């Protein structure tokens, strides 16, 4: 639900075209009088309580708790015979078929997500072979997240990047009361 | 495949185009480039003349102090006058009650 | 350093020395103090009125006469009171009760 | 490392990019953000429904 | 820990399993039906704003932070120290006053400090001085205190350093008397007050000048200088790690108020 | 959908657009600045910050610029900066009564001046306040030389100032 | 007017901190206000207690429903039912009635109806770990 903001709209008892006057003779016929030929009771008028306004549901909810849950899902992938953590995401070959055949040979899973330490320092051969990996993916440092944490069958973390995630969760561990927004400088922020 | 790398910060503090008609006044004024200096040092900023206040503004600050700050001696004299008046009023009330 | 226009170098123009920050009756060695929560409490101080060299002989006699109820079987004068229990409010109106008793025995 | 919140990562309209109030609040934000950028039909429409909702909040309902 | 292996006793925890916790949200009943709804919800203070507010600092919690290491005693105990480690927080708004010491239970409290609060008890002054503290009370004006308390942001604000204005007339006599162990009183009148308090506390006032941190204790903060170590009117160039200070004579004069 | 630039500068937008954007830069400045004049009825308050009357609180306060209700005919002469006021009022100036819409119109006088800079006599309507303004300026030519055209707040006097400036620079 | 300066040590003490560290050593135990370090090594009890981020014994009250006072230990780990039995046993002399307690096995917590707070903190302290 993080960012989706739907746009579907409607019209109200004054939005869609037409309607100011009494529509027909209110009592001469045996029919029903109304207020308009533009209220929501007739054939063409209003969708009276439909979703008005392009709505949004952003939720900057408890971020330390989000961190702990992200850790939790990482732990789930750890115990589930999925956390195959590699030393470095180098590609010994250039063919994506090499990755596919190794993955079937490793019995890793039906889907793979490998993440590295730095995007610019991600190996060119690995991404180049990965570009045709129609179901596998490669990811940078901050991208380890929840829907991602279910996304593949298994995740391949880079070792120094694994330490980076550890340090991140460690800074997530025991965060004092924030009295300033943590984007600016601090005593030991980096 | 692999997505584009995630968002980075802006390339230091950027001054805006004063010709641009779209810019809000909050980030293009006198203290705004001061905020830019406070962001990117003098390393990206301008000469630090914006840091010190203006001489006309200096006289304005002096006027603000003169209409907004007394001296401690004046306050002490006012307190002494108030205490003397309170003691005289108390003595007069006691004399009126005694009579 | 920086000195204000209204700085203490002028705001206290006479006293430029550091020692005037804190530079300087009831004896500390002779008496014994006691506080214990008994909620309720009772805080007391006792001292040997016979050994009271800090009191004049007529003053010691007046203390032994008026505070004879405060004089114990061991000849120790003790005083206990009731407000609240720690450092500054509990021990030294016990001390000051002793001092005021001495002052009243003086005259 | 706290460079930028998720509260900016959303690609969506600047009327409502992350201050999610009620319907009446939604329109109020739409006005005070972008009202001087609409064609006259949208301005009259937003004014119309804003009057409607301001009457809607405190007049007739189930809890009183 | 049987938890992880017991989880290993199932298939891979896919997206098809992330269940909301039972008791997440009560059921969203559309107000209708044969059971819930047939009619659907209808049936058939004068000067409170001018009152000052001062944050009461629990000095037992000051002892806690002393013990817990939030605020070390090796340097002065200022509002910078009082906020910097998150032991007790200030609120600049609501027309507030600032930091002031609390009044209960100084039993078992062994440390040396130099407290600088807006207000404190005479018992609190004797509490500080019992182990030999330093007690001073200036003002902290509204914009001034707000700049002081959260010093991180104004260090990167960009304006030059403001100087603290003197307290108002009502607050003036409070700081003017050394009986409060304040900042704006006679620096010799403090000694007789210390002696009278030591008599009233039954306290042996040690010669703190003989102590090792006496020079550290000798720091009594200058008025109109919120930063304990910096210069009035300065500018914290936090990027280049520099201090931008003016040199203009009239600027120095208006700065030297 | 939404229009990109804001209509709050739409007129100003046309000011940079085309043939009119080839106008003189001095004309651009003279139509660009918006310095305000001294009021006709909005007496200026003292300073920036002052003590509250019933609260005793130092608050910063400004003054409201009352809009000058300028009838068209007063542009045809050299009136002052005064005019009428189209507003409302209470019967006893008491807010607990039913107020009615009201007007405060000026009392003009048809007078004459004889400018040496114009070297001619022009007779038009003016104000006694405008008479005092000219007398404080000590001459109609010096007054035309003195006040801003934005301070002039009159078309005929602005035209007279334009003529005087053309004569002086000629 | 301007002059470059290098005396930012005064700047350094002005920098407030975020990452709260473990406390400095107060020589005697308990502390002046009575804080404590956890004892080392930890005991061989299957009930396991972690401490706070700000380093205290993890006991808390609970207030709800007007008269509802209760309490809980939050970060329990291990075979928590043993800790529940122990809490009932300590509570057994404390109020006589059997302890009205519930664990939060997924949340890894224990909660006892009623506020027996300071004595419970004492029981955890005497446990040492
Ligand atoms: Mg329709
Ligand atoms: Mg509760």
């Amino acid at each position: 639900n993080f960012k989706r903001i739907s746009y579907a709209k409607t019209k109200t008892r004054a939005e869609v075209r037409g309607g100011g006057r009494k529509p027909w003779p209110q009592k001469g016929t045996g029919r029903a009088r109304h207020g308009s030929i533009r209220s929501p009771l007739w054939r063409g008028g209003g969708v009276a309580h439909g979703p008005r306004g392009p709505t949004s549901y952003y939720y900057m909810l408890p971020m330390k708790v989000r961190a702990l849950g992200l850790k939790v899902a990482l732990t789930v992938k750890l115990a589930q015979d999925d956390l195959h953590i590699m030393d470095s995401l180098e590609l010994p070959t250039g063919d994506p078929q090499y990755l596919t055949e190794l993955a079937h040979y490793r019995r890793w899973g039906d889907s793979v997500l490998l993440v590295d330490l730095t995007h610019e320092e991600m190996p060119q051969s690995i991404v180049e072979a990965t570009s045709r990996l129609k179901t596998f993916n490669l990811i940078p440092a901050v991208g380890l997240n929840v829907h991602s944490m279910l996304k593949h069958q298994t995740l391949v973390l880079t070792l120094p990047t694994v330490a980076f995630l550890e340090d991140k969760l460690l800074w997530q561990d025991s965060r004092y009361r924030p009295l300033y927004p943590f984007s600016l400088p601090y005593s030991d922020f980096p | 495949y692999r997505a584009r790398p995630p968002p980075r910060r802006r390339p230091g503090p950027r001054w805006p185009d004063p010709e641009d008609l779209l810019t809000p006044r909050w980030q293009l004024g006198p203290r705004y480039a001061a905020k830019q200096f406070a962001r990117y040092g003098a390393a990206s900023g301008v000469v630090p003349g914006s840091l010190w206040p203006s001489p006309e503004q200096l006289r304005e600050l002096e006027a603000e102090e003169r209409e907004w700050y007394p001296s401690l001696a004046t306050m002490q004299e006012s307190l002494r006058v108030k205490q003397l008046a309170e003691e005289q009023k108390r003595r007069e009330r006691e004399q009126h009650i005694a009579e | 350093e920086f000195k204000s226009i209204y700085s203490l170098d002028k705001l206290y123009p006479e006293s430029q020395g550091s020692d005037t920050a804190w530079r300087v009756d009831i004896p500390l060695d002779r008496l014994t103090i006691s506080y214990c929560r008994s909620v309720n409490s009772k805080a007391e101080v006792r001292f040997h009125l016979a050994t009271a060299e800090w009191i004049a002989e007529p003053v010691r006699q007046k203390i032994a006469i008026t505070h004879k109820n405060k004089i114990n079987r061991l000849g120790e004068l003790i005083l206990t009171s009731e407000s609240s229990r720690y450092q500054f409010r509990n021990l030294a109106d016990c001390l000051q009760k002793i001092r005021d008793m001495i002052t009243e025995a003086s005259q | 490392n706290f460079e930028k919140h998720p509260k900016e990562l959303i690609r969506g309209p600047i009327w409502l990019r992350g201050w999610k109030g009620n319907e009446l609040q939604r329109c109020i934000r739409k006005r005070k953000m972008v009202g001087s950028r609409m064609f006259a039909d949208d301005l009259h429409n937003l004014n119309k429904r804003i009057r409607y909702l301001y009457k809607h909040f405190n007049r007739h309902g189930k809890f009183r | 820990a049987r938890a992880l292996d017991l989880l290993r006793g199932l298939p891979r925890v896919s997206l098809a399993n992330l269940k909301p916790n039972p008791g997440s949200k009560k059921p969203e009943r559309r107000p209708r039906g044969r059971r819930r709804g047939r009619k659907c919800g209808r049936g058939h203070n004068e000067g409170h704003s001018f009152r000052r507010q001062y944050k009461p600092l629990s000095l037992n919690r000051l002892q806690y932070l002393i013990d817990l290491g939030r605020v070390d005693p090796s340097q002065p105990i200022d509002l910078t120290q009082l906020v910097n480690g998150r032991g007790v927080t200030i609120q600049p708004l609501k027309r507030d006053y600032g930091v002031q010491l609390v009044e209960e239970g100084a039993d078992t409290f062994t440390a040396k400090v130099n407290i600088e609060v807006q207000l404190a008890s005479e018992l609190a002054i004797a509490a500080i001085e019992k182990n030999g503290g330093v007690v001073t009370t200036a003002f902290y004006d509204p914009r001034s205190l707000d700049i002081v308390c959260k010093p991180v942001p104004f260090f990167l604000r960009g304006q030059p350093i403001p100087k603290r204005m003197l307290p108002p007339e009502e607050l003036v006599p409070y700081y003017t008397d050394a009986k409060n162990r304040g900042y704006l009183a006679d620096p010799a009148k403090f000694p007789e007050a210390r002696l009278e308090l030591a008599r009233k506390y039954g306290y042996i006032l040690p010669d703190i000048t003989k102590d090792e941190l006496f020079k550290m204790l000798c720091t009594r903060k200058d008025p109109r200088q919120i930063f304990f170590g910096l210069a009035p009117g300065w500018v914290v160039n936090m990027a280049d790690k520099k201090i931008l200070k003016p040199t203009d004579e009239n600027l120095l004069k208006y700065y030297t108020s | 959908p939404l229009h990109k630039y804001p209509v709050w500068l739409w007129k100003r937008l046309q000011l940079r657009e085309g043939i009119c954007s080839r106008l003189p830069g001095h004309y651009l400045r003279s139509l660009e600045e918006e310095r305000t004049p001294t009021p006709v009825h909005y007496r200026p308050h003292g300073a920036k910050f002052k003590i509250n009357p019933k609260n005793g609180q130092r608050e910063r306060v400004e003054d409201v610029p009352i809009p000058i209700y300028f009838p068209p005919e007063s542009q045809r002469g050299l009136w002052g900066g005064e005019g009428w006021i189209l507003g409302q009022i209470y019967a006893n100036n008491d807010k607990l009564s039913k107020r009615l819409k009201k007007v405060w119109k000026p009392q003009l006088f048809e007078r004459e001046f004889y400018s040496e800079i114009l070297d001619k006599k022009f007779t038009v309507t003016v104000t006694m306040r405008t008479l005092d303004l000219i007398d404080e300026a000590y001459g109609l030519d010096f007054y035309i030389l003195k006040t801003p055209k934005e301070d002039l707040c009159s078309k005929f006097g602005m035209d007279l100032k334009r003529g005087m400036l053309l004569r002086l620079a000629r | 007017f301007v002059e470059s300066v290098d005396e930012y040590q005064f700047v350094e003490r002005l920098l407030p901190a975020t990452r709260i560290p473990d406390p400095p050593k107060h020589e005697h135990y308990p502390t002046p206000s009575g804080w404590q370090p956890p004892r080392d090594p930890p005991p061989n009890l299957p009930y396991f207690v972690r401490r706070s981020r700000m380093h205290n014994i993890p006991v808390y009250k609970d207030i709800t429903h007007g008269n509802r006072q209760m309490t809980v230990i939050r970060k329990v780990e291990g075979d928590i039912w043993a800790l529940q039995k122990d809490v009932e046993d300590f509570l057994s002399p404390l109020l006589g009635k059997t302890p009205v307690t519930q664990v939060n096995e997924v949340t890894g917590t224990l909660r006892i109806k009623g506020y027996f707070d300071q004595e419970l903190k004492a029981w955890l302290l005497e446990k040492g770990f």
